[PDB]
């Protein structure tokens, strides 16, 4: 499964 | 959870951002074992996030601006996270 981690 | 608490902070963005990252979601591998949540994973130093002070990593995200991200996908936290607003009401479950 995809594990993105996303900066905001 | 057991001991848990809701939290919110008010956030404004700095030159279109809010200084911290985000992991899970619907359909995403799970921050924590078992819970699809969006996480506050990461807190740039310096940024709107750390300034305001209240959030930490380990943070489920509850709510931004009254929209529940209770079951939603990583991709519609972000496109959220990244819309029009420069106020963000973030609340969070911390346990």
């Amino acid at each position: 499964n995809p594990n993105p981690e996303t900066s905001v | 959870p057991l001991g848990s608490e809701v939290i919110q902070a008010l956030i404004f963005k700095d030159d279109g951002s809010l200084g911290l990252s985000i992991s899970g979601g619907v359909g995403s591998s799970s921050f924590k074992s078992g819970d699809d949540g969006i996480f506050v994973s990461k807190i740039a130093k310096g940024g709107p996030c750390d300034n305001e002070g209240t959030l930490k990593i380990g943070d489920k995200i509850l709510s931004v601006n009254e929209i529940s991200f209770t079951g939603i996908t990583h991709e519609k936290a972000v496109e959220i996270l990244k819309n029009q607003d420069s106020k963000y009401m973030v609340v969070v479950e911390r346990s």
